[PDB]
Parts: C-alpha cells; structure tokens; sequence
RNA sequence: GUCAUGGAGGUAGAGCACUGUUUGGACUAGGGGCCCUUCUCGGGUUACCGAAUUCAGAUAAACUCCGAAUGCCAUGUACUU
RNA sequence: CUGGGGCGGUCGCCUCCUAAAGAGUAACGGAGGCGCCCAAAGGUUCCCUCAGAAUGGAUGGAAAUCAUUCGCAGAGUGUAAAGGCACAAGGGAGCUUGACUGCGAGACUGACAAGUCGAGCAGGGACGAAAGUCGGGCUUAGUGAUCCGGUGGUUCCGCAUGG
RNA sequence: CUGGUAGUUAUGGCGAGAAGGUCACACCCGUUCCCAUACCGAACACGGUAGUUAAGCUUCUCUGCGCCAAUGGUAGUUGGGGGCUUCCCCCUGCGAGAGUAGGUCGCUGCCGGG
C-alpha cells in the first residue's frame, strides 16, 4: 500500500438511529465523534439512515 | 497504368552447406529470418546471415518449422 | 476464477534470461532456483549438458541461519567456495526469471565476495 | 473485521457440509471486488470524470486508476486513448471493509431486491450487482457532486458451479 | 520538419548534423554527443 | 453465374492438362454429365444447358451445377492494334477438365434423367457421358 | 561429365489449414414478406432475404497444412575427361 | 519509348505476380506504393500479451469501460506489398542520446558510376548487478552526380620577401 | 523416489478419468523491515508454516482431438519416342499430395536431497 496517495484508511464505527446497534467497519470521512462499544479502542462516529436489520423486508 | 517493378535484391543463398566460408561471409540475403543465425553467424541490420569466424557452412532445422545456418570451423 | 502458477510465468521468464546467457566450458552459468522454504545454486556446462558445482540450504554438510536472505547469503559463499574447488573462476548469472533484488541478489553479492568473477 | 473473522468461524465448515467437498482448500473464498463507473460524457469535458475519481475514492478507501479506451467508434464519438472510464479493486483486510456498508447501507435505499437476483450471474460463478446510484452509499451523499453518472459492482468468487457462488453471498450477509 | 546543425560548446565546430520537427520541437536540442576533438563527451547545441 | 466480386479483375486464360482433381463422382443426384474431352465453358452455356434440363423436368426432380465460371476472359474490338495493355472483362468461364462432372439430377425416372441430360449436352461445346451414382 | 553425400529453394501435382471465389443440404439468430388482441413493443407463420454455424462438395498467376521431377550450390580420399 | 507516326500514356525508386521450386529474366503484361515520418516511433534494462466471441451488469444503444471463461494470432507491427515476428521484431514503464568519432578482415551486388552487409580493433560513452547489447527505426522505398556558388573550420599553399 | 536444470521435428502437445503428499514442491497465513501496484501484498518482494492435497506438481490408465506414419497405386516429371497437338499416348528412371494399415499418452543426460 502506497503512502501520501489516497486518503485515509482509518476505522470508524457506524450506528442507525432506529435499531441502534454498533458495528466496525473502515471508510472514510470520521468527523469525530464518541462512542459507546469499545471504550478501549477509541473510534470516529457518523449517522446513518435507516439500515436494512431494521427494515423487515430486507431482514 | 501498370509497367512498375523494383530491381531484384539478389536475395537466398551465397554459401553452399559444406562450403568452407572466411570470417565475414553473407551466407543468406533474405527479408526477416526465413532462416535464424545458428553457431559463429550473425544477423546483419536488413537480415543478411554473415559467418562470424572461418569454418564449414552447416543449415540445421531449430524446431519443426524453422531453420538456422552454423560456420563450424 | 483460475489462479495463475507462479512458477509457470517464472519458467517464461527465465526462457528470456536463457535467451542471451548460455554456459560454455570456459564460463558456465551461476543458476539459482529459489522455493518458498529454501534456495539452491548449479554451476552448468550448456554446451555439454553437465552441472559441475551445487550448493544448497538444505544441505547437512554447514546449512545454518536466521532469515532466509542471511541463509541465501550461506549458499552463495559455499557455491563460490566450491566453485574454486573444481577450478572455475569467471561464471554468468542466470536469474533463472527472480527480479534481481532480494534473496537471488544476496547470493550473487556473497558469492561475486568469494573466488568468482561477474 | 466482522465479517472475515465471521466467514472463518460460522461459513467454513456447515457450507461445505452442504456440498460435501474432499478438503477444506475448494471452499469457495471471495477473492477481489472490482468497482467501475464508465462516463460516457468524458471525451468533451474532464471536470466530470475528476469528480469520478472523487466520488469512488470516498466509497472503496484506495483512488481509482482510469482506464483508457481500446479500438475507436465514430458513433459514440471515440478516438484511441482517452481517458473514459475509472476502476478500483479491494483485496485483503479492505475488502471485507466493503460487503457489510451493502448488508446495511446499500440495500435500504433501493426501492425493491427479490433475495439474490439470479438473472445477475454469468453462470461461471462470479456475481455483478446492478447499481442504480451513488446515493446508495452513506459517505458522498447528494450534497458535494452535482451529477450522479451511476456505477458497476462486480465480486469475483473461487466458486466452480454458479449454485456454490449463489449459497455464499446470502450466508455471508448480502441477501 | 528540417536540417539540423549540433554546435559543440568547446569542440568549436558543428560536425554533428540531424533533423528534428521544428513544430513539436520548436526550442534548440541539445544532446551529448562525443567530440573528437576535446575526445571527450561534450553538450552540443542547434544553432 | 457471375462471381459476386473479384480480388483481380483479369486473370490468365491458364491450361486444361489432366484429369480433374475433384467432382469426377456424381454426389448429389442419381445421374450425371461427365465431360470426356477439356473446353472452356462459359455462363451463357451453363444457362442455355440448365434452362434445357428444367424445362423438360418441368419443376421435377433437383439439378446440381457443379462447375461455377470463376475465371472471367477479356477481348480486344474490333480496328484496336495489339499492345496498350490488357483487354476489358467480357464473360466468365469455367475451364473444365477430363472427368469431371458438370450437371446432376434426381428425383426423375432414368428414362427423362438421361433425355434431360441430351438435350443439357447439345448446348455444351465438350464431348460428354451420361453417367450414373 | 557421372557416381556418392550434404544443402538452399515452394514450381508441377495436390490440398483446403489460411485468404479470396463457390454449390447443395441441415441449423438457430434476426430483419423483411404474411396475418396480427399490438404502440408491429411483443407473437404465429415463413422457404422473401439473411450473417454466423456446422455437414457434404468445388476452385486459384498475385491461396498453401503439403510438395516432387529437374535445375542450382557445395564436398569427396571416387571413375572418366 | 511507341505492334507505322500522331494523339493519349509512360520516363527515377520500392513490393508482389508474370518468373518455368537457386540467382537473373521481356511486353504500351497483371496489381499497388514512394519523393517521407519519429526527440521517440531511437538505445538499454525490467516487466507484459493481442483480436474476437460467449455470459452478467446504470446513463450504455449491435458496438464505450469492468469481470469471468474460450481464444497460435483470426491482433499489432508509423507508412504499399512481400518476407518475418508472441525467447516477440507487438505492448508498458525507468534511465538515456550508440540517430557516437576514427576505422574495418571479409563477403554480397554490380559493365561502370554506385549500392549492400560486416565480425573485430581504438577512443569516449548509454543502459545493465553482471552477462552483455547499442555506429537509428522488423526488413526492403523516402532520392540526384559533376561543374559553379554560399557559410564554418584549418599545426596546407601564399608567384621576390612579410602579409 | 522427488526438486532443479538441459537435450531431442508434439511418437513429447491438448482433453478426459484416477491416485499420491514435510521427502522436497505447492498453494496457503501475515505486511514490521528491503521492495512493490500507472489502484490493488493479485502480482512483485520480504517474514512465517497454523491449514491442505482442492488446484499446479509428480506417477498411472485412455486414442476423443491433434501429432507421426509405411507398403501399394495414382498425379506429376528428367531423358528418349510417337500422335488425330484447347491436348493426348508409349518406353526408361525418379516419384508425391490425399487416403489407408499402423504408431504415440514420450525418449535421453547431468546435479542435488530420498
Ligand atoms: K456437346
Ligand atoms: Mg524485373
Ligand atoms: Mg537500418
Ligand atoms: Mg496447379
Ligand atoms: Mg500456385
Ligand atoms: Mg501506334
Ligand atoms: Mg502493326
Ligand atoms: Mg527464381
Ligand atoms: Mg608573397
């Protein structure tokens, strides 16, 4: 992997507002912001619409 | 509108196979490799096979379809 | 999906090292084939068809080492070492199609050190 | 992350179960997922291909190379070269970064899916998933670009047989 | 496309002829050709 | 008969030594018109031959044309001296050899197949047979 | 000059592997005829065309998967001249 | 020149067929090209493989790009054609100017004038770890003598001597 | 016995089926370091050996495709003769291509580990 190419690889968790459940998963833009799983290891925060989870169709 | 043709290039064989050949001799004139440099022959910039040393003129086959002139001394 | 053989494309390659580099009765041809475990020299008459030296990692007789750079490095001093053995001083190095950079590269540097003439 | 570590615990060994294989080394494993957009409208103008190699570099993680046209078509308008298309494809611990944002975030967004769209398969065993939009995805939104152009998702499986690839993609999420 | 005359900076003396396009390559070549008078390498420039 | 194009638009007359190489067999139809002696046979020939076979069939049985004119010939006219280069296309031939088999037929009696096959014969300047599979 | 041995070379013949020319099946695509609940979007037929596709069969100075006889170049410690 | 002459056409060079399996071989015989181009389209190192079809996919249509499989070349090769070329001579990228100076055993071709190929030697380099390759370009057209002028250089001559 | 590396016009290739595996070979796990991607640890490179013969790899069987290939006959043809000369025939030597009987799932050398 190349370095001062591309933007940033860093993890950054993502939540739903409606099932409200926390999972990892790397991506860009952070914009910083707290968790609640995994207190340790400190990671960014970004809402997200409605997941599939939630929607029983998808489920 | 035809009546047109280049001169003939004198192209094909100089050297016999069997034929003791000096250092320098053209051996093939020839339009890209109809035949390949073998062993002490080298391939002039428009393809003329030349012998490298002095030596016995020798066309070998190189593989089922080609063919390839040494100069064993 | 298929998965291409390194070793397959590796062979193409070293067709085209093999190209321009043949070994005669006064300079034969330093070859190294490199494994993912392990790597091992020949020093080869094309000419006749004959190896006349061969080292190795796996060999019992002096075959120790940390990394396998380091270990490759081992090789190359004994090939050069048994090279001067049977009298052979001046060698081409056939790549066998590896880039010319880590292990392949640590055993001509060590062994080019040793009794040979690149 | 959560989801290779959750194919080498819970889809290793009952899949294979399935189909009953000799070794555990043919169960098929998804190897690159590759992500092109094609701008057809590239040729007159380059500002909307820049915004191309902005979107997907914001989706994937890693910036696209952009590919270069291959023989010349008058109708389209199309001469050798030309940069007109950009692609981009995961392999590793990035890859699997980009399966679960589809098992969540993708997926909602889109009007209607019936499961896995069988008419979507080659038959060799490699999956494309037919995109709409950009605005599928949470990161660029519909506040940046002005245009969406549209993209073209393909995955590439170990999978023989088009039912051993059709059996994967659903238990590791994807409906 | 034309004619063209390397001068040798110290050689003193354009031995060197070529040809360019002097539409794609509009500005003066310059290229290290060997002078046999200095026998040495030298930069050699179009006039 | 006419080829639909033509790499070269002249062509040397050629010769007429030998047996055919192929088509010495009937392969279609039940019977066959074998020429015994070489010619040139032109298109306007193998169309007055072929009209002669049908008309008498009268829309019965098939007729195979095994030979097709590949081979166009030129001319000079008439009050034009020799030279200024090689004459204009006129017709097309086919240079049939000893042997081979020019028309076909099935799917008449022997009797009407062999008298199709006389009257096809009177408008071909060779010596044939009528020959049978 | 002949014998022996070696060799370069694509003609005659032949062949269809390529390129062009070409006949008859069979095979689906399609479009055009033909009827058409139809927006000729889609069906049902066709032998009116059709571009592939294979099966069988032809053809070539400027085709060749092949390939002579001769001729040519050499070599010999061969026999003549 | 000319199947009388005129009118028309042609005039030098390259490729093919004619050309009869070495070379050569005529006609106002059959077909085409040339009077350039390229600072990389040259050198070298390293790496690579094309066309087309099937199948699935947003704008995307028969045909743009992506992925898979099948693909000895059905592509490409600056430019006609022939002969070559996948160890590529075809395609990328890095560094470069060997598109070097002095030459050149020896051959090919040729009535001559000319034309062509050339190992190798020296000088000094490019690329390469080295081996090595490099005196333009896959090869074969892209040219025109002498005389007379012009410009540059010069341990040459300089009409008594120095100029 | 298997790894490497040559030679030999594919009788050696392709395709199909099967078996085998720390003794190498391989895939395979990782990206800290050298080094990489016109994006991607895919490749290249480097460090590992948990896992596996599934693939490549090696050995065994097969004539479906290819490839090789007699004998005989024919075509053609050097030389010598004849005709009824778009061509044809006879004598002597040479003798294809196609087709066929058949052959082939290689042979051969060196080096290391077993
Ligand atoms: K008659
Ligand atoms: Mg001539
Ligand atoms: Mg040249
Ligand atoms: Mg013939
Ligand atoms: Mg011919
Ligand atoms: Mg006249
Ligand atoms: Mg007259
Ligand atoms: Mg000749
Ligand atoms: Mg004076």
């Amino acid at each position: 992997m190349k370095t001062g190419i591309h933007p940033e690889y860093r993890p950054v968790v993502f939540v739903d507002t409606s099932t409200d459940f926390k999972f990892l998963s790397g991506s860009t833009k952070s914009s910083s912001e707290t968790i609640k799983w995994e207190d340790g290891n400190e990671y960014p925060l970004l809402r997200v619409e409605i997941s599939s989870d939630s929607h029983p169709f998808y489920t | 509108s035809n009546g047109r043709d280049s001169e003939s290039k004198r192209l094909g064989a100089k050297r016999a196979d069997g034929q003791f050949v000096t250092g320098g001799s053209i051996l093939y004139r020839q339009r890209g490799t109809k035949i390949y440099p073998g062993t002490n022959v080298g391939r002039g910039g428009d393809d003329t096979l030349f012998a490298k040393t002095d030596g016995v003129v020798r066309f070998e086959r190189m593989g089922r379809d080609k063919k390839k002139v040494s100069v064993y001394p | 999906i298929t998965k291409i053989d390194k070793n397959k494309v590796r062979k193409k390659r070293h067709a085209r090292v093999r190209s321009k580099i043949s070994g005669t009765e006064s300079r034969p041809r330093l070859n190294v084939f490199r494994s993912n475990k392990n790597i091992y020299a020949q020093i080869i008459d094309d000419v006749n068809g004959v190896t006349l030296a061969s080292a190795s990692n796996l060999d019992k007789d002096f075959g120790s080492a940390e990394s396998k750079v380091d270990a490759a490095s081992k090789v190359g001093e004994l090939v050069a070492k048994r090279a001067s053995e049977k009298g052979i001083t001046s060698v081409t190095f056939d790549r066998g199609g590896y880039l010319y950079h880590g292990r392949v590269k640590a055993l001509a540097e060590a062994a080019r050190e040793n009794g040979l003439e690149f | 992350n959560r989801l290779k570590d959750q194919y080498l615990k819970e889809i290793v060994p009952a899949l294979m179960s399935k189909f009953n294989y000799d070794s555990v080394m043919e169960v098929p494993k998804i190897d690159k997922i590759v992500i092109n957009t094609g701008v057809g409208d590239a040729t007159a103008n380059a500002k909307v291909l820049d915004s191309a190699v902005e979107e997907l570099a914001l989706i994937t993680g890693q910036k696209p190379v952009i590919t270069k046209a291959k023989n010349s078509i008058a109708g389209f308008r199309l001469r050798e070269g030309m940069p007109i298309g950009a692609k981009v494809t995961l392999r590793g611990e990035r890859m699997y970064d980009f399966l679960d944002k589809l098992v969540t975030v993708s997926l909602p967004r889109v009007r209607d899916f019936r499961g896995v769209s069988k008419k979507a398969f080659d038959g060799r065993g490699n999956y494309t998933l037919g995109v709409r939009e950009q605005l599928i995805f949470p990161e660029i939104d519909y506040d940046q670009v002005s245009k969406v152009r549209g993209m073209d998702v393909v995955i590439v499986t170990t999978a023989k047989s088009d039912e051993e690839s059709h059996e994967l993609l659903t238990q590791l999420g994807m409906p | 496309r034309v004619n063209i005359t390397l001068e040798c900076t110290e050689c003193g003396d354009r031995n060197y002829i070529t040809t360019k396009n002097k539409r794609e390559n509009p500005e003066r070549i310059e290229l290290k050709k060997y002078c046999p008078r200095l026998r040495r390498v030298t930069l050699h420039r179009e006039t | 008969l006419v080829p639909k194009r033509v790499k070269y638009r002249r062509e040397f007359r050629g010769n007429m030594r030998g047996r055919a190489k192929g088509g010495t067999e009937v392969a279609f139809g039940e019977y066959g018109l074998q020429a015994v002696e070489a010619s040139w046979i032109t298109n306007r020939q193998i169309e007055a031959a072929r009209i002669a076979m049908t008309r008498y069939m009268k829309r019965g049985g098939k007729v195979w044309i095994k030979i097709f004119p590949h081979k166009s010939y030129t001319s000079k006219p008439i009050g034009v001296r020799m030279g200024k280069g090689k004459g204009a296309p006129e017709g097309w031939v086919s240079p049939v050899k000893r042997g081979k088999i020019m028309f076909e037929i099935a799917g008449v009696p022997e009797d009407v197949a062999r008298e199709a096959l006389r009257l096809a014969a009177h408008k071909l300047p060779v010596k044939t047979k009528i020959v049978k599979r």
